[PDB]
């Protein structure tokens, strides 16, 4: 069935960069919109990035605009979220989530496992 | 004061990429867009395409589809223009005009960087 | 072959707000709806009585095209049968509607970081709206027992509220430019064929 | 803009009682989804479009409501359902506060 | 968010006067038809006074029992509504709420401070 | 002035039924009636403005309508958090008269 | 794309006369046309916005009118500091196309 595993998360220094990658396998990939979701250690979820089905529309919130670049891969069947110019409030656990339809207006059906991106030292 | 001072004139040969800056000053940057206008010597003003001043997502004209890129830096107030793989058709002056997000008249203009290309 | 102006209603720098939409009667075409169908920039292409992949093999009489700007979470109310605060006081579609409702995200234009209060929408009305009826009656509701004489106050309640648009609202509160085609086959010769 | 506030953050019921979890919205949204995150796993979806039950969920969770007040009522809570509950709609950019449910 | 405080909590001898104050915060004060509503356990909920917003030139309206004994006035600099009452009677015991805008949206009552007579 | 009466000073129910509180007008008030809910020990929170619309944060259960003389607020699926006093105000002309009130009890 | 041809190609006047430029569109641009003024190798200036209104800073003689597809710019009491090139620019449909411009010179 549908399985979502992540990669890339670890320790970065403030002002550094990282690139998470979410291998999706178990469904026809390029007809479902996917998003990334982070979780601050106070356990309060929020979006950080969202792409549509065809990869033509990306939406980011006001806090991480311009420095989080989501991107889709159709060949290797993955999904990328490139973090850059990280602050100290970006310590979270980043879930790779899948919507239901071909847009970001659907319900988040299947969530990933979540890798921890701590920003210190 | 309200002005948009650009960089100086350039001199490239065919095969290189030129970069033209356009630094806005005096007014708050994220109110209006930024539009680029190319004027060859002896021709009218061709609108190259605008750029949003909050997100940086451009919108190119269909004529200048490839070879052009409106990158935006937000730490300094500066909108760039990168012309890739220069031919001899891109010898012109390149204004940057403050066109609105609801009005689309070009109120305050820049000066112009007369990029010329030869062997 | 001469294509007919879908480029005047889809490519416009300013759509009118939903309390006064602009109807453009398109006739005497050889139209092409498959250019619309294969554009990959529309987030909602839902046809309600025609098979959308076979739109060229039909002849209509008049192809009307309404156009307005609403929130993303309110394009569910531009379907036949659904109701709400948009579908009953601003733009009401009939239940025997035969058309295609097209919409896309438009946060590049209709949103300004201090606010973009140019788009309005009707807040209340005395009754609902019959299908394809607009109401430009921008005057005081005047509840109570005293005439307001054109001001806003304790019993006045001006019925046009402004969309507060920003680039930071959420994807559902970002402005979605809706354009709804309405095909019609009345008893006449057919012109818009393809 | 939109604030999704759930009150209170900790709600407690013994096994055999009916408990309800609310999720107030600032302005008017159309629907609202309901998730559950346990203590140490990813969140899963329980209710989508305010009334439909997800795949493989029990038939005790039942939510309803429209406008600016959405609810999730558990008919007979057992000891298994002890986890956080977040509500999120399309137009928010942020999830709910998270109503913890603990047994008594 | 929006909160509204009150003041003037105390008891008078019959025939005195007090001044109530309602400090508001969290919203645009210059457009709000702010009222004052009393509640007594023997008569129920009543209505005291009203001051309108600046666009209607700060009009005032009172009930039948307080015309001449109460006087409401606002000042947008401090975001405050004042209820100046004079020559109180024996029936004037009750809590006194403060209301942002009555019978529309943005309707948030205050908390109230009890003023009674001896 | 214009008095509003309220025939029911006590409406008792159980959890999950429907109660319909009424509020008659003296003369014809058009639609300018509001409703309020006062939990004991609090300040009243508004629920219905202009006799048919609802506030922000009030559930789907508290619905109400009426025109002319009769105005009814009907609540559905009565929880245990709906023991309160329920008032009705008319604001047709400037003597603004509240209703009597209705205190509920769950048996 | 919308084309805006301008008649004639050039003018030739003397100061103290009334002139009339013209910018005839192709499709129907409902008063979404702005007029510019550009001298030799410097940035253009906005003259009138939305084809009938006027901005601050310009003199009181640059006033144009018209709607539909045909617009006119008219200067009365022209001076010896107003010779140059004048462009129109539509704003209704994408992309925004300017005109080839008329050259106003002096005899
Ligand atoms: C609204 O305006 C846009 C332009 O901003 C129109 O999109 C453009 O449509 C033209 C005509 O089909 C496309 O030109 C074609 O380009 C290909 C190269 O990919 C070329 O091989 C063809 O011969 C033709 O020249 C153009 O690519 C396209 N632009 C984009 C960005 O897609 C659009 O059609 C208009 N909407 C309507 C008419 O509903």
């Amino acid at each position: 069935e549908v399985m979502l595993v992540e990669s890339g998360g670890g320790v970065v220094k403030p002002g550094g960069s990282l690139k998470l990658s979410c291998a999706a396998s178990g469904f026809s990939f390029s007809t479902y919109a996917m998003s990334w979701i982070r979780q601050t250690p106070e356990k309060s979820l929020e979006w950080v990035a969202a792409i549509s089905s065809g990869g033509t529309n990306t939406y980011y919130p006001g806090s991480v605009k311009g420095r989080f670049t989501i991107s889709r891969d159709k060949a290797m069947n993955t999904l990328y979220l490139q973090l850059s110019s990280l602050r100290s409030e970006d310590t979270a656990m980043y879930y790779c989530v899948r919507h239901s339809g071909n847009y970001v207006d659907s319900v988040m059906d299947y969530w990933g496992q979540g890798t921890s991106v701590t920003v210190s030292s | 004061q309200i002005q948009l001072v650009q960089s100086g004139p350039e001199l490239k040969k065919p095969g290189e990429t030129v970069k033209i800056s356009c630094k806005a000053s005096g007014y708050t940057f994220t109110d209006y867009g930024l539009n680029w206008v190319k004027q060859a010597p002896g021709k009218g003003l061709k609108w190259m395409g605008w750029i949003n001043t909050y997100s940086g997502e451009p919108t190119y004209n269909d004529e200048f589809r490839g070879r052009f890129a409106f990158s935006l830096e937000t730490s300094t107030i500066t909108a760039y223009l990168k012309i890739n793989n220069l031919k001899n058709e891109d010898t012109a002056t390149y204004f940057c005009a403050r066109g609105g997000n609801w009005d689309w008249y070009f109120d305050v203009w820049g000066a112009g960087t007369t990029v010329t290309v030869s062997s | 072959t001469n294509l007919c102006p879908f480029g005047e209603v889809f490519n416009a720098t300013r759509f009118a707000s939903v309390y006064a939409w602009n109807r453009k009667r398109i006739s005497n075409c050889v139209a092409d709806y498959s250019v619309l169908y294969n554009s990959a920039s529309f987030s909602t292409f839902k046809c309600y009585g025609v098979s959308p992949t076979k739109l060229n093999d039909l002849c209509f009489t008049n192809v009307y095209a309404d156009s307005f700007v609403i929130r993303g979470d309110e394009v569910r109310q531009i379907a036949p049968g659904q109701t709400g605060k948009i579908a009953d006081y601003n733009y009401k579609l009939p239940d025997d509607f035969t058309g295609c409702v097209i919409a896309w995200n438009s946060n590049n234009l209709d949103s300004k970081v201090g606010g973009n209060y140019n788009y309005l929408y009707r807040l209340f009305r005395k009754s609902n709206l019959k299908p394809f009826e607009r109401d430009i009656s921008t005057e005081i509701y005047q509840a109570g027992s005293t005439p307001c004489n054109g001001v806003e106050g304790f019993n006045c309640y001006f019925p046009l509220q402004s969309y507060g648009f920003q680039p930071t609202n959420g994807v559902g509160y970002q402005p979605y430019r809706v354009v709804v085609l309405s095909f019609e086959l009345l008893h006449a010769p057919a012109t818009v064929c393809g | 803009q939109i604030v999704l506030t759930q009150s209170p953050a900790i709600m407690s019921a013994s096994l055999g009682e009916e408990i309800t979890l609310t999720c107030s919205v600032s302005s008017s949204v159309s629907d609202m989804h309901w998730y559950q995150q346990k203590s140490g796993t990813s969140p899963k979806v329980f209710i989508y479009s305010t009334s439909n039950l997800a795949s493989g969920v029990p038939s005790r969770f039942s939510g309803s409501g429209s406008g600016t007040f959405y609810s999730l009522t558990i008919s007979s809570v057992e000891a298994e359902d002890a986890a956080y509950y977040y509500c999120h709609q399309w137009s928010s950019w942020t999830f709910g506060g998270g109503t913890k449910l603990e047994i008594k | 968010e929006v909160k509204l405080e009150e003041s003037g909590g105390g008891l008078v001898q019959p025939g005195g006067s007090m001044k109530l104050s309602c400090a508001a915060s969290g919203f645009t004060f210059s457009d709000a038809w702010m009222d004052w509503v009393r509640q007594s356990p023997e008569k129920g909920l009543e209505w005291v006074a009203q001051i309108r917003r600046k666009a209607n030139n700060h009009a005032t309206y009172y009930a039948e029992s307080v015309k001449g004994r109460f006087t409401i006035s606002r000042d947008d600099s401090k975001s405050s509504v004042y209820l100046q009452m004079n020559s109180l009677r024996a029936e004037d015991t009750g809590i006194y709420y403060c209301i942002r805008g009555m019978t529309y949206a943005m309707d948030f009552w205050g908390q109230g401070t009890s003023v009674t007579v001896s | 002035d214009i008095v509003m009466t309220q025939f029911q000073k006590f409406m008792s129910t159980s959890v999950g039924d429907r109660v319909s509180i009424t509020c008659k007008a003296s003369q014809n008030v058009r639609t300018a009636v509001a409703w309020y809910q006062q939990k004991p020990g609090q300040s009243p929170k508004a629920m219905i403005y202009l006799a048919s619309n609802r506030h922000r944060g009030v559930p789907d259960r508290f619905t109400g309508s009426g025109c002319g003389t009769d105005f009814t607020l009907t609540i559905s699926n009565v929880q245990c958090e709906d023991l309160a006093d329920y008032f009705c105000l008319q604001h047709r002309n400037y003597p603004l008269t509240f209703g009597g009130g209705t205190k509920l009890e769950i048996k | 794309d919308i084309v805006l041809t301008q008649s004639p190609a050039t003018l030739s006047v003397t100061p103290g006369d009334n002139v009339s430029l013209s910018c005839r569109a192709s499709q129907i641009i409902s008063n979404n046309l702005h007029w510019y003024q550009q001298k030799s190798h410097e940035s253009p200036r906005l003259l009138i916005k939305y084809a009938s209104q006027s901005i601050s800073g310009i003199p009181s003689r640059f006033s144009g009118s018209g709607s539909g597809t045909d617009f006119t710019l008219s200067i009365n009491s022209v001076e010896t500091e107003d010779f140059g090139m004048y462009f129109c620019q539509q704003s209704n449909t994408w992309p925004l196309t300017c005109g080839s411009g008329t050259k106003l010179e002096l005899n």
